């Protein structure tokens, strides 16, 4: 059953966001979403997101995912949005029949962790997820518990909160 | 004329509990 996207007031932006310190590779240490469940029959494997900062302050983004038979590489463009640390996908704005996305860097210290909020307008509904990013594949219990509390504050129950399994293939 | 599919990266959307490209149909 449907969990609505939270109001943007509940999704803070990191203060004094430094786009040139947020660049580089991040591992998805945690993932929570309104359409993501923990799947014990096929537990999510760790994946990675690489942020390349461009001269115009967009990010060219590479997503690296481990599939059974290959490494998958997907590509996005995060274009500067309405606030520092907010981006839209491919520069496409919110519109009443239209596929679009939003990105918000909620919290980060740049050299260890981040939490990032993502939302898309998909088939006339809002789909959202939060990544707990690490510069390494492991983070402290404390940071994971903070991610759990933030995820819950957005209305996500516990079985919508996932910790992808650390692996070496594809993401190194 | 050329067909230009509208696709985005999503965790969810066309596939619950999976992250990948979803294209609007
Ligand atoms: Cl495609």
């Amino acid at each position: 059953d449907l969990i609505p996207a939270p109001p943007l007031s509940k999704v803070p932006l990191q203060q004094n966001f430094q786009d040139n310190q947020f660049h580089g590779k991040w591992y998805v240490v945690g993932l929570a979403g309104n359409e993501v469940l923990r799947e014990d029959k096929d537990p999510m494997k760790m994946w990675a997101t690489i942020y390349e900062l461009e001269e115009d302050k967009s990010y060219n983004v590479t997503i690296v995912m481990p599939l059974a038979e290959k490494c998958e590489y997907l590509f996005q463009t995060f274009v500067p949005g309405s606030q520092p640390g907010e981006f839209t996908l491919g520069g496409i704005k919110s519109g009443p029949g239209r596929t679009s996305g939003l990105v918000r860097v909620v919290s980060t210290n740049y050299n260890q962790h981040a939490m990032v909020f993502f939302k898309v307008v998909w088939q006339n509904r809002e789909v959202f997820w939060v990544t707990l990013y690490g510069r390494t594949k492991e983070l402290t219990s404390e940071l994971k518990e903070n991610f759990i509390r933030f995820s819950k504050s957005l209305g996500l129950p516990e079985n919508h909160i996932v910790f992808p399994v650390p692996i070496d293939q594809c993401i190194d | 004329d050329t067909h230009f599919p509208i696709c985005i990266f999503c965790c969810g959307c066309c596939h619950r509990s999976k992250c990948g490209m979803c294209c609007k149909t």
